[PDB]
């Protein structure tokens, strides 16, 4: 999944 | 310009468009997961019921959208 880290 | 209407980019400011959909937090980034569908943000620990880790799917979608 992607994260707002990313 | 802002990227964002709603907060105009103010770190210090809350903001649900743009950070944690429920809650507008922008701590804990690694814990917030992006929609595929929707592209909002969304804290593990927001969600009802919450998520006690990451994901490890390729995709996920959020409770508006699945
Ligand atoms: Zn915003
Ligand atoms: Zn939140
Ligand atoms: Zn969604
Ligand atoms: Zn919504």
């Amino acid at each position: 999944v992607r994260t707002k880290a990313d | 310009g802002p990227s964002c209407k709603h907060c105009k980019d103010d770190v210090n400011r809350l903001c649900r468009v743009c950070a944690c959909h429920l809650c507008g937090g922008r701590q804990d980034p690694d814990k917030q997961l992006m929609c595929d569908e929707c592209d909002m943000a969304f804290h593990i620990y927001c969600l009802d019921p919450p998520l006690s880790s990451v994901p490890s799917e390729d995709e996920w979608y959020c409770p508006e959208c699945r």
